């Protein structure tokens, strides 16, 4: 009776009448003749945002099936109600729902040429590749207009221009997970990420990287986003690309690494950064020229070499590569520190899991390392070794005269750190070597007071 | 059976 | 093709 009154109000968008008529008892009522549709089904299909809002507040089922297997989202998609589509997606209707023929809402909008619905669905993770019972995908049944969207090639000039002009909202208007690694038709044949990286669109890069942009995508001449960023000296975006797995020695068709690009254009600070991420300045290109060759400044030539040995040593030290350490060894490089962490090669050696780490520590000290060098939070190598219970190297550090009671940022000794981690044999040895237990930290704790029962046992014999 | 169009229509 | 400067700019 009065169910028919509601379903008619839902088509017209008479919000007042839907308010009056609808309640929990009938909000999900099926039209028992014809399509077997819900009130939400009708409202959604007719583009009634306000009726849809109120229906959803009254507990309208967004996964309700009609007789054909459709979902209110199917209905809104067929008739291009991108406002109502966005609203149903937000309540959790999945954009890859299957009707009885396995048409998804993306089939329904691609068939009907609905571009705004297509992009909204793809942004919410719709699948172009789901096939119906006749084996046909959304792209196969697509309208000639909507076919351009489902190949990731739509307003692609406008998408690319937004990326290089730094236009956040006009990018996110067009950006599907498909048009994110598109290439330009001509010129350099760059991707969105290439351009954003080249033109220093730090925010556009974050959005592209989030939405699946390819950090490895090559342009016409072999380059990758990192080449563009380094050439023009964008530290912000260079660091961001590296963070997301960019290959630091990636090579184009002429075998230029990013460090070649940076060094030739005297980007002192990007070179510094790249070297710390494992860049190799001795790598030659097609024209037999290294990064050191292409550096114009004589300061950059020596700094590229100094910083390279430095890192190359630190790395050898941490994978305890004893042979590698014996090679890369002058006094200038021994005490080389890591720009950020302030970690000398000795800190890296005593923290190595690898089996030759005692011998690397020994050699580095024989070759004249600073046994009490502090790292960024004032920890000596003894602290680093002691908090890991790398006890073998503590013999070596002690022999070369490490201060056992060197204090860190919080006034804690090595013993405090060991006691805290529960390292029982470390504690024992640290005392044998001479760590005073009675030292109070800046917070009022002895090593004993930080440790478990077993640690206290050991430390209360003094 | 065979596939039908869904309920609803385009706005203006 | 033949080798370019890459896409992007300084300022």
């Amino acid at each position: 009776g009065a169910l028919r009154e509601l379903l008619e109000a839902c088509r017209n968008g008479d919000v007042s009448r839907v308010k009056r008529l609808v309640d929990a008892a009938n909000v999900n009522a099926k039209d028992m003749a014809g399509r077997k549709s819900s009130p939400l089904h009708f409202a959604a299909g007719f583009g009634r945002k306000d009726v849809v809002e109120h229906l959803l507040q009254m507990g309208a089922n967004v996964h309700a099936r009609d007789d054909g297997g459709l979902i209110p989202l199917h209905n809104a998609c067929s008739f291009g109600h991108a406002e109502v589509v966005s609203l149903l997606l937000c309540q959790g209707a999945d954009p890859n729902a299957r009707d009885n023929w396995n048409y998804t809402p993306l089939h329904e909008a691609a068939i009907k040429g609905k571009i705004d619905v297509c992009i909204v669905l793809l942004q919410h993770g719709a699948d172009p590749n789901i096939r119906n019972t006749d084996g046909k995908s959304a792209l196969d049944l697509a309208d000639p207009s909507a076919k351009a969207v489902l190949t990731g090639e739509y307003k692609k000039d406008e998408l690319l221009e937004a990326a290089r002009s730094g236009n956040e909202e006009k990018l996110m208007a067009l950006l599907t997970p498909l048009n994110v690694n598109c290439h330009a038709s001509d010129g350099r044949k760059s991707t969105p990420l290439h351009l954003a990286a080249g033109y220093n669109r730090v925010r556009i890069v974050q959005l592209l990287l989030q939405h699946g942009a390819d950090v490895h995508a090559k342009d016409k001449g072999g380059l990758v986003p990192l080449h563009n960023a380094c050439s023009y000296g964008h530290y912000e975006v260079t660091e961001l690309l590296l963070k997301h797995g960019a290959c630091v020695n990636a090579m184009d068709l002429w075998q230029f690494t990013p460090l070649h690009e940076a060094a030739s254009k005297n980007r002192v600070e990007v070179c510094s950064l790249l070297l710390s991420h494992g860049a190799d300045p001795t790598l030659v290109n097609c024209h037999g020229k290294s990064a050191v060759d292409m550096a114009p400044t004589p300061e950059l030539r020596e700094r590229l070499t100094y910083e390279f040995k430095g890192h190359s040593l630190l790395q050898a030290a941490r994978e305890a590569d004893l042979a590698k350490v014996k090679k890369t060894l002058a006094l200038e490089i021994i005490n080389f520190k890591q720009p950020q962490s302030h970690e000398t090669a000795l800190h890296c050696a005593v923290a190595s899991l690898h089996p030759k780490r005692k011998q690397v520590t020994e050699l580095l000290l024989r070759k004249g390392a600073n046994v009490n060098e502090k790292n960024k939070d004032f920890m000596t190598p003894l602290h680093v070794a002691a908090e890991r219970a790398h006890n073998d190297v503590m013999e070596v550090l002690h022999k070369h005269g490490a201060k056992m009671n060197a204090l860190d940022t919080l006034g804690q000794t090595a013993l405090h750190r060991a006691a805290l981690a529960g390292h029982l044999q470390t504690c024992r040895l640290l005392l044998s070597y001479g760590s005073d237990p009675s030292i109070i930290s800046l917070q009022g704790f002895t090593a004993a007071q930080m440790g478990n029962e077993a640690v206290q046992q050991i430390l209360s014999e003094s | 059976g065979y596939r039908q169009s869904p309920d609803g229509a385009c706005s203006v």
